[PDB]
């Protein structure tokens, strides 16, 4: 084998070609970012949420 | 009026029956098809989706 794949059919495991060590694929971090307001009306202070 | 005069005997069925259902909850494997129904579905969802 040169790559492995999942149910997802995505590459999560690879062989490098240089040497003999089997590697993995992991995407790193993401997502929607998500606010917490309490209005304009009575302050503007926010809290970033990841 | 009918409560006081057999509290024991429905004491023993409640217990019986108690024991009763517990023992079907784990009889069989098919009886919580809504939520292996619903789980599945949502797990299917997102395998054809990727
Ligand atoms: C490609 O070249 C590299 C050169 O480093 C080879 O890596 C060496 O492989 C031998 C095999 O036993 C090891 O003893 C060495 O320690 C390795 N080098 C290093 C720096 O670790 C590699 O095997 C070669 N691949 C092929 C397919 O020929």
């Amino acid at each position: 084998q040169q790559f492995g794949r999942d149910i997802a059919d995505t590459t999560d495991a690879v062989r490098d070609p240089q040497t003999l060590e089997i590697l993995d694929i992991t995407p790193c971090s993401f997502g929607g970012v998500s606010v917490i307001t309490p209005g304009t009306n009575t302050s503007n202070q926010v809290a970033v949420l990841y | 009026n009918v409560l006081y005069e057999n509290q024991k005997l429905i004491a023993n069925q409640f217990n019986s029956a108690i024991g009763k259902i517990q023992d079907s909850l784990s009889s069989t494997p098919s009886a919580l098809g809504k939520l292996q129904d619903v789980v599945n579905h949502n797990a299917q969802a997102l395998n054809t989706l990727v």
